[PDB]
């Protein structure tokens, strides 16, 4: 979208970042599709008389869905290692 | 197709509303589709009925008895547009994270208020390399029962 | 007698951005219609379940396309024109590169004022037919205001 | 069964022949309720104040769409006692003539 | 012998909103069919699992074309009526500019009486076709009144 | 006058492994176009709910398609090129094989330097007509760099 | 369907009433197709030898799905008001 | 209370009552109604000897 005129004819449009280390991860994955796709959640409470008070939303969270085409083996396994990181955001 | 004439009392122009500020609110928010769902539930078992009594008697009662038995459900909206801006999306997405947040969306003639967003989708997609399909619903939190 | 011909008539393109000045279109191609649009259809019919009928509004483009003869300054312009993404300029509550075009058809008069669009498809290269005459060049704009006619 | 005083078109109380008041029912009462809700503006309500029509902000001021003043007509029409809906609603716009017509289908 | 000729067809075109008094089409295409009207079909089969067969009604809208010569005063009429929203105009249980086309085909005396529809689709600007000359403009109406037919 | 003409038109196609120093194609085919490229689709239009008009960009290759005379020694290199597999090659940030066309259209230099682009689909065996005369056969690339044209 | 020869070129198809004071209401809707789907349920019972014995059968409530078109902002109004009626059949 | 006998091309479903019934109006069959029924079997025909 617009917000921000790069005025560079070499912007990277996907980053996977590891938060710590601050490094590029699977720098080569060939991206197709993202959704970003948000949720929440409401407290419909019928009360008496016809009405619904909706008390309350929670926040619940994110997810992103990518579709790639991994082109490299090395890329698989880093994917792979991704999937298998349970100690890094 | 001059879709700067719109009419003057069904106006086709979305209006999202904010109800602290009274200030329109995500501008240049180009809308695809809106649908408006409003449910309700009515009873599901047999009601009884007293019958061999007289006429207007049974009516006021069984007037009773339907407003006793049907329950509201609250409004809810579903927009589909297509943000052209970060802006426009970055104040949608903090927005939609602020747990307090009551709009009143204003479509072509549909004036529903006290609105709390529930569901944001932003599609990205290699066929709109610039701005993005975006999917917003929207549930009314509370009726707007008028304040004496 | 009616006068259909088409001779005399030109293009003045003016680009919000691209070409603030505008340019001119008068060399049309000699293979491909110089213009064609299609047809409009600003309205719309449903059967109710009685046999009746109902009629409403719908959205309606005009996909107008224009074609060029090959090489000439005309096509060279109308390919900087496609070839310009719409990511590369700033934002207003219009249409990036809002771009019009004024037709002065015929000696007459006829004056259209077609607005409010952008330019859809064209050819990026320049194709060269069996015969060994390089084809016609059709680029298609879209747009959202047809009024404007005079005479 | 909703009861109202005769009231005249200068929204003064209208007294009888023999100087009485005329306590009007129903039908009349209704009608004269509507057209006196409809004759208030926003904000004179010292216990309602969010009741009243838009007189200022949403009708006599350079306003881009005319839905917000047909739904303050409507809630004005709407807060009357048994009126339960308005059939038609009509928001005409002539040279500087803002023309209003109600269809309201109260229950009397 | 038995005479099919179109010509001396006119037609009146007469409209809610946009022509109270309505306007005349005389001046027909040259390439375009005048008049082209698409298979009416009011009628319906479904087959029983005996084999047998069963007749019904269904919904069946008349498609009427009619095609005009480009720049004359019928085809501004017509883009005057394509050119006209339902949204800008005041409602009844009739149809939201409800024209009717009073067609009188050759001087015999058949006059049909169309009526009870709308304009759907129509050319919004000329199209200059590879011989140079503007191609006739075709307007397709869209009816549920088909009844009306004399001699 | 313009001059459209074909004739003294060259290809020069390099690829980063295959042909690394790249080939020349110059002998075209006589029954099929010699270069013939899919109308470019580089922007997109979509319809709000008030019946305006909202113009973004989308993805778009542009389709090549060259042909040349069934046996001659282009036909053979192409042929060389349709038959090496992606996955037989190293791997880089860029694509598998970027293979670029430098078209030199006529004396008048046009350069178009199509680049960031692979082969897609051509015949392996050459067909034989009713005739009895191999027709010519057809090779399309596709590209995503379509910018350097000059003149 | 047939079962009345009315011989009028003018009957109203679809209709509304109101039950109480017997008017119409929404008489500008232009409707498109209605569905009244009906229900019930049986109450298999599986007993000793193989065999189901259905017992008794209860009469679900009736619904009606109508799609309709409704041309002006004072019919919207309407049905919005005939959601809300909670106290007429 | 509603027992029937339902004879297809050659069976003989016996002791059937209607489930769901279903009435479709659409504007492609002004006449006639598109009617889709289900059916179920209250008791097997156990021969009462």
């Amino acid at each position: 979208m617009l917000g921000i005129f790069t005025s560079l004819l070499s912007s990277r449009s996907f980053s996977i970042v590891d938060q710590n280390t601050n490094q590029l991860v699977a720098a080569d994955l060939r991206i197709s599709r993202v959704n970003t796709r948000f949720s929440s959640v409401g407290q419909r409470h019928m009360l008496e008389d016809g009405k619904t008070k909706m008390d309350s939303r929670t926040i619940h969270p994110m997810e992103i869905i990518v579709e790639v085409f991994c082109p490299s083996i090395d890329v698989v396994d880093q994917i792979n290692q991704l999937l298998l990181d349970r100690d890094t955001l | 197709m001059n879709s700067f004439l719109k009419s003057i009392l069904n106006t086709p122009t979305l209006t999202i509303r904010d109800d602290v500020t009274k200030l329109p609110v995500w501008k240049s928010l180009q809308v695809k589709k809106v649908e408006i769902y409003s449910p309700a539930s009515v009873v599901s078992k047999p009601l009884a009925t007293k019958d061999q009594t007289e006429a207007q008697v049974y009516t006021e009662a069984l007037d009773i008895d339907v407003k006793n038995g049907k329950i509201i459900q609250p409004v809810r909206l579903r927009i589909n547009a297509i943000c052209p801006d970060l802006s426009t999306v970055e104040s949608i997405m903090n927005a939609f994270n602020d747990n307090t947040s009551t709009f009143a969306i204003t479509s072509k003639s549909i004036l529903a208020d006290k609105m709390a967003i529930m569901t944001l989708d932003v599609d990205q997609s290699p066929d709109m390399l610039n701005a993005a399909e975006i999917n917003m619903e929207f549930e009314q939190v509370e009726p707007p029962v008028l304040n004496e | 007698m009616i006068n259909v011909s088409g001779f005399g008539t030109g293009i003045v393109i003016v680009s919000a951005s691209s070409f603030p000045m505008g340019f001119s279109l008068s060399k049309f191609a000699d293979d491909e219609s110089p213009i064609s649009s299609k047809e409009l259809e600003p309205f719309g019919y449903e059967m109710l379940y009685d046999g009746g009928l109902f009629a409403f509004d719908k959205a309606a483009p005009l996909e107008v396309s224009v074609s060029v003869i090959a090489g000439s300054e005309d096509d060279i312009n109308l390919r900087i024109l496609l070839n310009s993404k719409k990511g590369s300029f700033r934002f207003l509550p219009g249409i990036i590169p809002d771009m019009t075009t004024l037709v002065a058809t015929l000696p007459d008069g006829g004056r259209t004022v077609l607005s409010n669009g952008t330019i859809i498809k064209g050819p990026a290269i320049d194709t060269i037919q069996n015969t060994g005459r390089r084809k016609g060049n059709t680029y298609t704009f879209v747009f959202g205001s047809y009024l404007g006619a005079q005479t | 069964s909703t009861s109202t005083i005769r009231t005249g078109t200068n929204n003064d109380i209208l007294l009888d022949d023999n100087g009485n008041m005329v306590i009007l029912r129903d039908v009349e009462a209704c009608a004269q309720d509507v057209r006196a809700a409809m004759l208030m503006r926003t904000g004179e309500n010292i216990f309602d104040v969010n009741s009243g029509v838009g007189y200022f902000e949403y009708i006599f001021s350079p306003q881009k769409s005319y839905d917000d003043a047909r739904k303050s007509i409507a809630d004005a029409i709407l807060s009357s006692p048994d009126v339960t809906g308005i059939e038609q609603l009509d928001i005409d716009i002539t040279g500087e003539v803002f023309g209003v017509d109600a269809k309201v289908i109260t229950i009397h």
